[PDB]
């Protein structure tokens, strides 16, 4: 049976040195951004605090969490498990597996 | 219209690209190398019904309007056709939209896959501008 994952990080911990790293985020929607090929969702667990990148990429990302994504408003609380990714331009952001919304605003 | 590296480098600097958002001129020719191949008439369908238009292959659902996409929100307030022309105008003003969207240019897929973080400046290396 599924069960919504412990936070295992606060968004401000969310480093480039957590390179590689399963983490799972838990807070609001600060943002959405649909691009098409690329989705992204901010999610912050501060007020003016950070707000990390969680990136959907067509093709890479399960179709799944594109379904999820459709469902999202700015201020549903969500938990997010996915993998920290440094950017490249070397600044980070989370590759998701899991998407939860807790609730909608 | 197919165009030359150093002369989409030129065409995007004349219209304001370069260091746009802090994203210098480089970014935005390799951007287009790996979206379109330089070309403008570029159009691909996506599974999920919309469209990627044009040199930087903006996509229909919240950017032009192609009047087949639900959900359409038109944020540049342009026809998706627009975006095909040989001048680029259009396509570089609803990209200056797009990167100015709260992601920079993390909103194009190519960029981020084969640009983002090399030596693009390489891009641009050797060009009159």
């Amino acid at each position: 049976g599924s069960v919504y994952p412990k936070k295992t990080h606060w968004t401000a911990e969310i480093t480039p040195n957590l390179h590689g790293t399963e983490v799972v985020v838990a807070g609001w929607v600060a943002s959405l951004g649909d691009y098409g090929r690329v989705k992204i969702v901010k999610v912050s667990d501060r007020e003016g605090g950070a707000a990390v990148s969680v990136y959907l990429e067509y093709g890479k990302t399960p179709d799944h969490l594109f379904k999820v994504f459709a469902e999202l408003s700015r201020e549903d609380v969500v938990v997010i498990k996915g993998i920290v990714e440094a950017s490249k331009a070397a600044g980070v952001e989370i590759f998701p597996s899991e998407i939860w919304i807790l609730n909608k605003a | 219209k197919v165009f030359g590296r150093c002369e989409l480098a030129a065409a995007m600097k004349r219209h304001g690209l370069d260091n746009y958002r802090g994203y210098s001129l480089g970014n935005w020719v390799c951007a287009a190398k790996f979206e379109s191949n330089f070309n403008t008439q570029a159009t691909n369908r996506n599974t999920d019904g919309s469209t990627d238009y044009g040199i930087l292959q903006i996509n229909s659902r919240w950017w032009c309007n192609d009047g087949r996409t639900p959900g359409s929100r038109n944020l540049c307030n342009i026809p998706c056709s627009a975006l095909l022309s040989s001048d680029i105008t259009a396509s570089v003003n609803c990209a200056k939209k797009i990167v100015s969207d709260g992601n920079g240019m993390n909103a194009w897929v190519a960029w981020r896959n084969r640009c983002k973080g090399t030596d693009v400046q390489a891009w641009i290396r050797g060009c009159r501008l």
